[PDB]
């Protein structure tokens, strides 16, 4: 019943330290066997970081990472934390918290990643952050949307209607630009009798610069 | 070379089995490991599957169905990931991982195509510049396409009936939930640009079959 609630995605420059948490819900931090995190290079596979260990604070790194990984918790706010330093561009990526359970297997005790936090893309760029510029698209089904344009870094999210809004919808990946910059579309397929009395706004959400955008989009 | 290799690619058909592999280097005996296997599809999280040791040590992830088993090859040195009745929704990306002198390696991960899928032309909604839009003095045409397969098209953009090529960007296709492709591509213009044709068309090519969807000012 434990779950992990990790924190939001964002840009960093080269040379900064990365700082994730994760908040542990439904239960405690400790009793358990441990934590760790992963990561992912968008496109690419996964890379175990580190993990620590409950019983003993114990810590276990990624050889190749060690000198600059730093994975602890605090039983107070019952939250894991990793940190990351002298980070550059390598290491843009999805990083996941996950809680580890042990097995007993034959002649070993070994361990798995056994529950994940939803994953928290971290870009490292020398390029500033961009808020998106968002634009309604107008529209039996009828199809009505947002233009969610000229924004950096991943990752953006639309929601309709603050998330009442699901069937239908269709959130495209984004396009990257060659200026660098990305742009993406949702459109909701909606019945077309429903426009004159049924409001629809799309709410755009881009956490690295922390603005969130809600767009009423009408006939 | 790494200590664990996937297959980049593996298809299969529906109904039948498929069998992943996760073969160890030489230098390490498949026999000594215990190999745990995760499941990821687009946009989320890894899944825990499984792991297996040997027949009399090996445990199911929870909430993960039988038609998932593990097993090991010997002769090939490698660890086993056995999907039985085989469905649609298996696609996605599986990984194997040891512990191996204190650290999780990772293998590279195979990519699961599950046969059979077939044709389908796609869906285009093309919407014009919004007027919020064209006040800012920018102009954009979206052109909106789901729901085809295989996962290839190419986009090409009229101005009433000239090709235009400069101001156009298309996204790779990229799988939909459903199985499916979706992809987009969005032409910049001027308002004047916009204002001074009658008309402008994203024309989408699938199979050497083209959907076209106009837009005027």
């Amino acid at each position: 019943q434990l779950q992990l609630q990790e924190s939001g995605p964002g840009l960093l420059k080269p040379s900064e330290t990365l700082s994730l948490t994760c908040a542990v819900s439904g239960g405690s931090i400790s009793g358990g066997y441990g934590w760790g995190w992963i990561r992912q290079p968008p496109g690419k596979g996964l890379e175990w970081i580190g993990s620590i260990y409950s019983s003993s604070g114990s810590t276990d790194y990624n050889p190749s990472l060690k000198s600059r990984v730093t994975i602890s918790t605090d039983t107070s706010k019952n939250q894991l934390s990793l940190k990351l330093s002298s980070v550059t561009a390598a290491d843009t990526a999805v990083y996941y918290c996950a809680r580890v359970q042990n097995i007993v297997v034959v002649f070993t005790i070994k361990e798995f990643f056994e529950l994940w936090g939803q994953g928290a893309l971290v870009t490292v760029s020398s390029a500033s952050t961009k808020g998106p510029s968002v634009f309604p698209l107008a529209p039996g089904t009828a199809a009505l949307g947002c233009l969610v344009k000229d924004y950096f870094p991943e990752p953006v999210t639309v929601s309709w209607n603050s998330g009442a809004l699901t069937s239908g919808v269709h959130t495209f990946p984004a396009v990257l630009q060659s200026s660098g910059l990305y742009s993406l579309s949702s459109v909701v397929t909606v019945p077309s009798s429903s426009l004159g009395t049924q409001t629809y706004i799309c709410n755009v959400n881009h956490k690295p610069s922390n603005t969130k955008v809600d767009k009423r989009v009408e006939p | 070379q790494p200590v664990l290799t996937q297959p980049t690619f593996l298809s299969a058909s529906p109904g039948a089995s498929a069998r992943l592999s996760c073969t160890l280097s030489s230098g390490i005996n498949v026999g000594s490991y215990s190999i745990f296997w995760y499941q990821q599809k687009p946009g989320s999280p890894p899944r825990y599957l499984l792991y297996y040791y040997s027949d009399s040590s090996k445990y199911q992830g929870s909430g993960v169905p039988s038609r998932f088993s593990g097993s090991k090859d010997a002769s090939a040195n490698a660890g086993l990931l056995l999907i039985s009745g085989l469905q649609s929704e298996d696609e996605a990306d599986y990984y194997c991982a040891i512990w191996h002198n204190f650290a999780c390696v990772f293998g590279g991960g195979t990519r699961l195509t599950v046969l059979g899928q077939p044709k389908a032309a796609p869906s285009v909604t093309l919407f014009p510049p919004s007027s919020e839009e064209l006040q800012a003095n920018k102009a954009t045409l979206v052109c909106l396409i789901s729901d085809f397969y295989p996962g290839a098209v190419t986009v090409a953009w009229k101005a009433d009936s000239s090709p235009v090529k400069a101001g156009v960007e298309t996204t790779t296709p990229s799988k939909q939930s459903n199985n499916k492709y979706a992809a987009s591509s969005y032409l910049s213009l001027t308002p004047e640009q916009w204002k001074s044709h009658r008309s402008y068309s994203c024309q989408v090519t699938h199979e050497g079959s083209t959907v076209e969807k106009t837009v005027a000012p």
